[PDB]
């Protein structure tokens, strides 16, 4: 888990979740009191406010969110140039481009599912007091918490939960659109497309009931002549062997 | 490719000096895309839009997402995703990505458990196009379907780290003066109550014990007390319910807390964050002083 | 000879020359990435695409893969990604390359990495130690390559025939080397970290 | 040869006791751990202790 | 006589449903110019010790 405190207002109090509605507050001090870990403490020692929340009528967890401000060069960079050293995933489904284009995002990267904290469990299976406590409530999570595969979920008895049974996860749930990948390519840029000495060479045609290999060109079988000489002006077939001019 | 010449052997084809006919997109027309896109932040769904499986007429049901497709995803509301556009060729051909820009979600995710049904509301962007020069220009390059391109940020220039519950912690007087234990995880999670008549329930027969004990939630209260009208609360056997303030004038810190040395406080100003990603994202078990905002 | 913009007389010596003064610092950021035990060397070079190739003009001190507050066991493997920061590259080189030499030991065959081949004009690059092709250690010596004076030169299946060679060694005379010891004025100072 | 000294501050000291028969007393407390030492770095002066 | 051995407690407290802050109520720690609203300290992990 995640641990931090409060750090103790400009008068020397404790910052506090704040009270909704002004409901259930702190144990305030009796005058002249301080408490026992710091006596050398302002009057009332707490301060603590309170969210004008109506929403909610039954028992909560203030459910919070660790900020960060500041991220300079989030994704590289904001100019096109480190745009190029980006990796693209898809997200939504193709829509024509009619009239007008509307595209919707699908696809993102966040989830919304139930999760259970174990919280607490037993520090030994023979000691006299153990406790187990557990928390089952919806979050957002960039992990596929429902990739969760044990079967000790949601039943009553909760005893003899552990991390060995209570929380196993298979991670492979929790993968993107990796397969089908690209990215931004600059126009301005000078990279070649002219093979004046290079020949492919297709597949040997099946001739069975499959595609025609001859349309299919991978330029994986490549073959570059000497560029000295001059580019390929004709290739030709005589005899069972190929000439090239 | 734009072969000039080929021959065919043993049902093989030839093809030389070839040039690879790569069709891209002009800058001036990339920068009026990017200007002409209107994006937006909406709340949509799946196509079935009602989770019957779900009613509160059951002690558990586990909201599981894992039955539909993967569209399931959503966006954090506070987070800045890099979006893009690609077109589709008449062959099926996608084009490169037209940076569009740095976009910020505005709507999170919204569970409503209703009786016999729940509703999920998934954030989704949308952006419209409607400049009809940008749309002709973009069909005269054979382009016909089009589809959205995400950069997804990574967990070093997230502005989320991550999202869980708050819970209270508790502290023992005798280790808190000694600060060998200054605080500790709460065995028992400590929810706020919305309304104070949970008290009054604590009185005379009001309180039958088949509805549940509130634990001891409030910030200095110590967990335990005297008082047999909530005597069903109590959770340590050896507490006698010593509040944490001492009047200095006449008891020392270590004769006041000599009194009940074996009685806990509770801690709301030191918490202890319970996040999904902490425990199944091992990259956040590993934070060492990290500089974070609450 | 497609180019006109030749002005000096090394442009067109088979390696690479490199005008401006780089200035390429790596620090690491830890949280994110999957890295190895160990210490981490990153070597930089330029290279025109089609074209010339510089040698290993600038080399990183080594950096440590270790957790924030530890060391790393043996077997155990880091979340750590190192930033490169480019600034005042050559820009009339197409490509900047990064190689990333990993040792496991002491005095181990590192496990040299290619890690991309970046623009000439980037500024800024994380690099997580999920991509990479594992090129072979020894080949960060023929970077560049040699510069030999040949006299007769043939070409075969698209292969270069170089006869009669001498390899050009540039050395330093013995009296230029006991002035540069006179003239040396070492001292000891109190220097610290950036941070500082 | 001796260059310099170490500027002691602190000691981080713990206990424990475990007895193979119980206490004497039928109604004794037993062991007990007080507070020794457990100081931050800024009360320097209680260093090498 | 009746010793206690081994005694356990279960608990598992169900969120049904997460009601979200508009945006004017949303609550933050760290406000600036603002001496109650300090922040919060650095943050840290919890594994085993």
């Amino acid at each position: 888990h995640l641990v931090f405190a409060f750090n103790y207002t400009e008068s020397g109090k404790q910052l506090i979740l704040p009270m909704k509605n002004n409901n259930n507050g702190y144990l305030a001090p009796s005058a002249n009191s301080k408490p026992f870990w710091n006596p050398t403490a302002p009057e009332g020692a707490v301060y603590q406010d309170s969210i004008n929340f109506t929403n909610e009528n039954r028992a909560f967890f203030w459910l919070a969110e660790l900020y960060r401000d500041s991220v300079v060069n989030r994704f590289g960079g904001d100019t096109e140039e480190a745009i190029l050293n980006n990796t693209w995933l898809p997200s939504g489904d193709s829509v024509i481009i009619g009239d007008s284009i509307n595209i919707e995002y699908t696809e993102g990267d966040t989830y919304y599912q139930r999760y259970d904290c174990l919280r607490t469990f037993a520090y030994t299976n023979e000691d006299q007091n153990s406790i187990v406590d557990i928390v089952s409530f919806m979050c957002e999570s960039k992990v596929n918490i429902d990739g969760r595969y044990d079967k000790n979920r949601g039943q009553v008895n909760n005893l003899a939960v552990s991390p060995t049974n209570f929380n196993l996860f298979n991670p492979v749930y929790s993968q993107k659109n990796n397969f089908f990948t690209f990215r931004t390519i600059d126009y301005e840029r000078f990279s070649i497309n002219y093979f004046p000495n290079s020949i492919t060479v297709t597949k040997e045609k099946s001739l069975g009931e499959d595609i025609d290999t001859w349309t299919n060109i991978t330029l994986a079988t490549t073959l570059d002549l000497d560029g000295d000489k001059g580019e390929i002006v004709s290739l030709n077939t005589y005899n069972n062997e190929i000439f090239c001019f | 490719i734009a072969p000039y010449t080929m021959t065919q052997k043993d049902n093989t084809l030839f093809l030389g000096n070839y040039t690879l006919k790569r069709s891209l997109i002009s800058t001036e027309l990339k920068n009026q895309i990017k200007s002409d896109s209107i994006v937006t932040t909406i709340l949509g769904g799946l196509d079935d839009a009602i989770e019957s499986e779900w009613n509160v007429n059951t002690q558990y049901n586990s909201n599981y997402d894992l039955n539909y497709d993967s569209r399931i995803k959503g966006f954090q509301k506070g987070e800045i995703y890099r979006l893009g556009i690609q077109f589709q060729d008449n062959k099926g051909k996608w084009s490169e990505v037209v940076f569009i820009g740095d976009y910020e979600c505005t709507e999170r995710f919204k569970y409503t458990q209703y009786d016999t049904y729940g509703i999920t509301l998934i954030p989704r962007f949308k952006v419209v196009i409607s400049n009809s020069t940008t749309i002709q220009a973009i069909k005269n390059l054979g382009y016909i379907n089009a589809r959205g391109v995400v950069v997804f940020p990574t967990l070093e220039d997230r502005n989320i780290l991550c999202q869980g519950i708050l819970c209270p912690t508790v502290a023992n007087y005798k280790d808190r003066l000694d600060n060998s234990p200054f605080v500790q995880s709460s065995w028992f999670s400590r929810p706020k109550q919305a309304t104070e008549t949970w008290k009054t329930e604590y009185s005379g027969t009001n309180h039958l014990s088949e509805f549940g004990e509130v634990p001891y939630f409030q910030h200095n209260e110590p967990i335990g007390s005297a008082s047999l009208s909530e005597i069903t609360r109590w959770e340590i056997q050896t507490s006698l319910g010593l509040v944490p303030y001492y009047n200095p004038s006449t008891t020392n810190a270590k004769d006041f807390v000599d009194g009940s040395p074996s009685e806990f406080l509770v801690d709301e100003n030191i918490v202890t964050m319970h996040s999904p990603d902490v425990e199944f994202d091992d990259r956040l078990q590993n934070i060492t002083n990290g500089k974070f905002k609450l | 000879i497609t180019k006109d913009d030749y002005n000096n007389a090394d442009d067109f010596d088979f390696v690479g020359t490199i005008h401006t003064s780089s200035k390429i610092e790596v620090s690491k950021v830890n949280g994110s990435g999957a890295f190895g035990q160990g210490v981490i060397q990153y070597a930089f070079t330029y290279y025109n695409k089609y074209g010339k190739e510089t040698n290993i003009f600038r080399t990183s001190p080594l950096l440590y893969i270790a957790y924030s507050d530890r060391g790393a066991s043996p077997e155990e493997t880091v979340s750590c990604s190192f930033q490169i920061n480019f600034t005042e590259l050559d820009s009339s080189y197409d490509f900047i390359r990064v190689y990333s030499i990993h040792r496991t030991s002491i005095d181990a065959t590192p496990t040299v990495r290619k890690v991309a081949d970046l623009a000439t004009d980037t500024k800024l690059y994380v690099d997580t130690g999920t991509t990479g092709e594992i090129v072979d250690p020894t080949l960060l010596l023929y970077v560049g390559g040699e510069e030999i004076a040949p006299y007769t030169m043939t070409q075969k299946d698209n292969t270069l025939f170089l006869g009669n060679y001498t390899l050009k060694r540039s050395l330093i005379s013995t009296e230029l080397k006991n002035q540069i010891k006179s003239d040396s004025i070492v001292t000891t100072i109190l220097g610290g970290l950036d941070d500082a | 040869r001796i260059i310099g000294t170490t500027h002691l501050t602190n000691t981080l000291s713990d206990i424990s006791v475990i007895t193979s028969t119980p206490t004497y007393g039928n109604y004794a407390t037993g062991f007990y751990k007080g507070k020794v030492a457990n100081m931050n770095i800024s009360t320097s002066y209680y260093g090498g202790r | 006589a009746a010793a206690l051995q081994r005694k356990i407690i279960s608990n598992l407290k169900f969120a049904s449903q997460n009601n979200y802050l508009p945006n004017q109520s949303v609550w933050e720690a760290e406000i600036s110019g603002d001496a109650n609203h300090t922040g919060i300290t650095p943050v840290n992990s919890w594994t085993e010790g």
